[PDB]
């Protein structure tokens, strides 16, 4: 299962 | 900006047999950036239907891939592997070599 | 016993300024079970394995949405790296992301990781404690204070520790067949005459899973480095691995050297010995 929340460098 | 050299094999699935339908493939890794040209060769030219892995890296993060086409090998008949990278100054070619 | 499951993301701006490559792939242990790549026109999180095809549309649609959404933040991404670096947009970029989870013979969780590569090289890494970053170089350590601000490593433990765990069990349990199998390796030696001199002795490992596999030649029962050749273990194509280990040995002496096999699907390790 893939990760549910955005991440941004 | 790291780039890295890929690594060579070309190989069959399964112990090549003379009239017997086998895959062969060109497994090419350790290698950045991802962007790559792989072709296999009977004969010198090259096979027009080749499928391909899913682009992936490893802990360092080079990348890999496998090229393959069903094929059945004869006694006369010559395979290799063409690959260029920006890391080579011209395409490299290694030659199937059923028995190592 | 001990599992992983993985994803990995590669995004790739080409030279110029058009769209950027995204390509997903997620492993459990070293089998392929999901993908997703704009190269190959991809709409949709697409299964690899027949064991995940059996998931609901409700899973497909959800993998989907969130790939899509990964793929919006690397997109993002990209022109951000360049900013940080002082980079124009004619060059061609490459930013790698790995997630992931591993659990024991338990079946706990045992290790999570999140980190990222830009241009081949570290960029920013989740340290094991899942509190704190490994800032590879200056440009990174602004993404390790912005993700430290916003609490980012609170919310990924949360994922790793849970989610990421729960899940690899289930895909354990429904692709057991698969998944939770060895296929030990069909070992055979070559004998090749380099010369009058010389014979190289091929010490092979086929058809074996997982990947993860050690071939080693001893001489007289002693580890032997030297006049030997490793290649990097390879996909057969088929779900299963292949690995050679050669030395070249001076003529008559091939009895002395024996190759030592080492895979998980194995009773015990494995010594061949060339034989007339």
């Amino acid at each position: 299962l893939l990760l549910g929340i955005g991440i941004l460098v | 900006m790291i780039q890295r050299t890929p690594k060579i094999q070309v190989y069959s699935r399964h112990p090549a047999e003379n009239g017997k339908s086998n895959f062969l493939n060109c497994y090419v890794s350790g290698f950045h950036p991802s962007d790559i040209e792989v072709d296999l060769l009977k004969n010198g030219e090259r096979i027009e239907k080749v499928e391909h892995s899913d682009l992936s890296f490893s802990k360092d993060w080079s990348f890999y891939l496998l090229y393959y086409t069903e094929f059945t090998p004869t006694e006369k008949d010559e395979y290799a592997c063409r690959v260029n990278h920006v890391t080579l100054s011209q395409p490299k070619i290694v030659k199937w070599d059923r028995d190592m | 016993g001990s599992h992983s499951m993985r994803y990995f993301f590669t995004s790739v701006s080409r030279p110029g300024r058009g769209e950027p490559r995204f390509i997903a792939v997620g492993y459990v242990d070293d089998t392929q079970f999901v993908r997703f790549d704009s190269d190959a026109a991809s709409q949709r999180m697409e299964p690899r394995a027949p064991w995940i095809e059996q998931e609901g549309p409700e899973y497909w649609d959800g993998e989907t949405r969130k790939v899509k959404a990964h793929s919006q933040t690397h997109r993002v991404d990209l022109g951000t790296l360049r900013g940080y670096y002082n980079q124009s947009e004619a060059g061609s970029h490459t930013v790698q992301r790995m997630y992931g989870c591993d659990v024991g013979s338990d079946w706990r969780f045992l290790r999570g990781y999140h980190q990222y590569a830009y241009d081949g090289k570290d960029y920013i890494a989740l340290k094991e404690d899942l509190r704190s970053w490994t800032a590879a170089d200056m440009a990174a350590q602004t993404t390790k204070h912005k993700w430290e601000a916003a609490h980012v490593a609170e919310q990924l433990r949360a994922y790793l520790e849970g989610t990421c765990v729960e899940w690899l069990r289930r895909y354990l349990e429904n692709g057991k067949e698969t998944l939770q199998r060895t296929d030990a390796p069909k070992t055979h030696m070559t004998h090749h005459a380099v010369s009058d001199h010389e014979a190289t002795l091929r010490c092979w490992a086929l058809s074996f899973y997982p990947a993860e596999i050690t071939l080693t030649w001893q001489r007289d029962g002693e580890d032997q480095t030297q006049d030997t050749e490793l290649v990097e273990t390879r996909p057969a194509g088929d779900g299963t691995f292949q690995k050679w280990a050669a030395v070249v040995v001076p003529s008559g002496q091939e009895q002395r050297y024996t190759c030592h096999v080492q895979h998980e699907g194995l009773p015990k390790p494995l010594t061949l010995r060339w034989e007339p």
